[PDB]
């Protein structure tokens, strides 16, 4: 609801295209059992369509 | 046995800074707004050696520089000393035919071509004309 | 105390002679009062040199050439060697030098 | 929750015996260490490259101010700086005329537009220097905006083979308002840093021509200090791996050495980044022997580090080599593990030099960060750190992670506050660089001038 | 401010007094500045009295 | 140890080699800029 999830937006505009925000994963065991996450920005045109 | 230096304070203080840490290197006490009003005026009279003025376009007409070019044209009177101001040049822009009174006929040193030219002839003069000294302490600056 | 040897020239240009003939005469034994070497700083402009030119100056010498002979300062001090030269009735008291 | 530790951020001797932190502000408060009376440039371009090279030369004579004083010191000026005279009148010019330029350039290839061009300056700027009575300490290369659009790795190859320090300068840095471009607004405005690319530049001249800027003052005595890096030759025939080197070791007293360490020993396999027993005996007797020379002394402890991992096959044959009692430590410093730390409060990110002990043998570096002197941020958005691992040998980790925030102190090809990594692995990296694109030069020189 | 924006001729009278007191050295120095920028010769009118 | 015996070719090949390869050395091993080298020959290598 209105881009935003717990008032931090992950979807915006930026000009004639959208941004989103994404986001990946990836296992690691020596220290701890952890799940590495790195960020990402997705950009769209319409909205729905890569 | 100090050295008073005069300047406009928002603009000209880049020269200010460097100028001051330059002739504390190598044993020049000097007394200037930046490292710390009546106590300028105690100092500008009973403390002070050569006092130097910065002659630029942003000073030139600022109030307090010309308060403590007053006093120390005062003390010079008395003191009987005809080296006690020395203006320093530190602009381009500023002719000199504009300079203002009181310091209009006094020689320059024209910092403007290049600051260590400018450094070298004021450690000449102050050289040639016995002002007091201690032995470089490098740290202090 | 007229011993002094004062040496006149023009501000931009006629410098390098003026230094080459001060330090010569100056090596040879003799006393000379330039505007290049001498004159302190922070003095008054020209109330030391017309002190100098009238209490001290035993020879006056003025450097002639295209840069000179029309610039203002180098004809106020050879007014006052002018005066100072009659006042002395000393005939050899100016001796030009046409460098170029 | 998971204690980091501090470490101290390491101090550079000036002039005077005095230290500081800030290159860009003790090198104005007391200069640098050694006395070179001048430099006497020379110039290898267009016309209109001489006019503008004079032009910039003329303007950074005199205080040139930045946007913000704090995070960008202003410079006072090079003789008020250095205490030389690098001026305007005394240089030596070797013209290059557009008809020439045009010729070599027009349709030609590109592996042969390239080598022509090289060879046009370098005939230039031999021929210069052996029949001639002027002497010129640094040559400086105005490019022209149709050549940069290769040339420089096989300039400067090229020229290593004569020995004859330069310095290529595109006339886009120097005349960046002319260069306007696009509706109006120049392509790279250098309004705001104005301070920064005068400092940059006078310091790489200053450097180039036999002057010493600062030096390290807080590093153990006795250790070397090795960086070897891998760069793959692969790109012709007979596909290989060669490795370069470059040492950084004390001298007998009050002195620092930074020197390369040469001769790259090559690889025959394809993914092998390692080093065969024979090559890594050769590399570490001339590196011992190097020290040896200058301090009359076998070393302590030899610090080797390197982007990868040390096999059993090499350690081996390092250990056959050491002699008496000095001891070995390999190092292996990754660049991108993904670990970011963020700040709960706030919009700044973390300070540098924390650092997150793992394991006894590993940790976790910050070189980029915040800045309290400069109250910004080295990098930008979230900086990564780097991560130290003590590979083979013994010692402790923290003397290791002050040895590498020390090597990091050490940039002379520009004037900022740090690196993000130690600079030896990024000298040898420009090193291999510069040596892949030559032709089989034997017995290179050891000096940072020629090839930075 | 009178002698740069006001001022039409300049007069400076002569005396044994005059020619060495600093305040009149002082204004003819500023008269002279002044001289340069107007281009006119006949702008100092001395005044011989003693 | 170069000076004493060997042929009167080889010492002054062995002389020439030792001064020159310090020289060279010197000069594509170091920083430090020499603009003129200066050779102050013993007075039993030049007999
Ligand atoms: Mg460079």
């Amino acid at each position: 609801e209105k881009d935003k999830f717990e008032k931090i937006k992950l979807v915006g505009k930026q000009k004639n295209k959208y941004w989103h925000f994404g986001i990946s994963a990836a296992g690691k065991l020596y220290p701890s059992p952890v799940l590495m996450v790195s960020s990402h920005i997705i950009f769209t045109m319409d909205g729905i369509n890569l | 046995n100090k050295i008073f230096i005069s300047h406009a304070t928002p603009e000209d203080d880049d020269f200010t800074r460097w100028l001051s840490l330059k002739l504390i290197g190598l044993g020049y006490e000097v007394w200037c707004d930046i490292l710390f009003w009546s106590t300028i005026e105690k100092e500008i009279r009973e403390n002070t050696c050569k006092f130097l003025i910065v002659s630029s376009t942003a000073g030139n007409k600022r109030e307090g520089v010309l308060k403590e070019l007053a006093v120390a044209t005062k003390v010079k009177k008395h003191l009987q000393d005809d080296m006690f101001i020395i203006p320093l040049a530190i602009d381009e822009n500023l002719s000199y035919d504009d300079i203002n009174i009181e310091i209009v006929r006094l020689n320059a040193i024209d910092f403007k071509k290049s600051w260590a030219k400018g450094l070298q002839d004021l450690l000449d003069a102050f050289e040639k004309q016995n002002v007091p000294k201690k032995p470089p302490d490098h740290s202090k600056s | 105390m007229r011993n002094k040897i004062f040496i006149s020239h023009a501000t931009p240009e006629d410098d390098d002679f003026t230094r080459w003939l001060s330090l010569k005469l100056i090596g040879l034994g003799y006393e000379v009062w330039c505007d290049i070497l001498f004159l302190d700083k922070g003095v008054d402009f020209w109330s030391t040199i017309e002190k100098e030119i009238r209490e001290n100056t035993c020879k006056f010498l003025i450097v002639s050439s295209t840069a000179g002979n029309k610039r203002e300062g180098v004809l106020k001090e050879l007014a006052v060697a002018t005066k100072v030269k009659k006042h002395l009735q000393d005939d050899m008291f100016i001796i030009p030098l046409a460098i170029d | 929750m998971k204690e980091l530790i501090y470490i101290e951020e390491p101090s550079i001797l000036f002039a005077h015996g005095q230290k500081c932190t800030d290159p860009r502000d003790g090198l104005a408060l007391f200069g640098p260490l050694n006395q070179i009376y001048g430099i006497k440039s020379g110039v290898v371009g267009t016309q209109k490259g001489l006019q503008i090279f004079k032009s910039y030369l003329d303007k950074i004579q005199k205080p040139i101010y930045n946007h913000n004083n704090i995070t960008r010191p202003m410079f006072p000026g090079f003789e008020a700086v250095f205490g030389c005279k690098w001026e305007s009148q005394n240089i030596v010019f070797k013209e290059i005329t557009d008809e020439e330029i045009r010729r070599y350039l027009f349709n030609a290839s590109t592996h042969k537009r390239t080598y022509d061009l090289v060879t046009l300056f370098n005939d230039k700027i031999i021929t210069a220097n052996k029949n001639d009575e002027e002497r010129v300490d640094v040559w400086f290369v105005i490019v022209p905006e149709e050549i940069y659009k290769q040339f420089h790795d096989q300039l400067k190859a090229r020229l290593l083979e004569h020995t004859i320090p330069t310095q290529i300068l595109r006339e886009s840095t120097l005349a960046w308002r002319d260069f306007k471009n696009t509706f109006g607004a120049p392509i790279r405005d250098f309004s705001k840093i104005e301070g920064h690319l005068a400092w940059t530049i006078s310091t790489a001249a200053y450097y180039k021509a036999g002057g010493k800027p600062w030096k390290l003052g807080d590093i153990r005595p006795g250790v070397c200090y090795l960086g070897l890096v891998y760069k793959k030759i692969e790109k012709s025939k007979n596909p290989q791996n060669a490795c370069c080197a470059a040492q950084m070791f004390l001298d007998n007293g009050d002195g620092t050495v930074f020197k390369g360490e040469v001769g790259p020993w090559y690889n025959p396999e394809k993914g092998e980044y390692h080093l065969k027993p024979k090559e890594a005996k050769a590399l570490l007797t001339q590196a011992l022997e190097s020290y040896k020379e200058q301090n009359k002394s076998y070393p302590k402890e030899v610090f080797i580090h390197a982007r990868t991992r040390f096999n059993d096959e090499e350690w081996n044959a390092f250990n056959e080599v050491t002699p008496k009692n000095t001891n070995l430590v390999g190092v292996t410093i990754t660049k991108s593990k993904p670990l970011k730390l963020y700040k709960t409060e706030g919009a700044f990110p973390i300070m540098r030099g924390n650092a997150y002990i793992v394991d006894e043998k590993k940790a976790f570096l910050w070189t980029l960060g915040f800045v309290p002197k400069l109250q910004s941020t080295l990098s930008m958005e979230v900086p990564n750190p780097i991560f130290i691992e003590i590979n083979k040998g013994e010692a402790e980790i923290q003397q290791v992670l002050k040895d590498i925030l020390a090597l990091t102190k050490l940039n002379y090809n520009a004037c900022i506050y740090a690196d993000g990594e130690p600079v030896t692995l990024r000298f040898a990296n420009k090193i291999g660089e510069i040596l892949t694109a030559s032709t089989e030069i034997k017995t290179p020189p050891l000096a940072f001038k020629y090839y930075i």
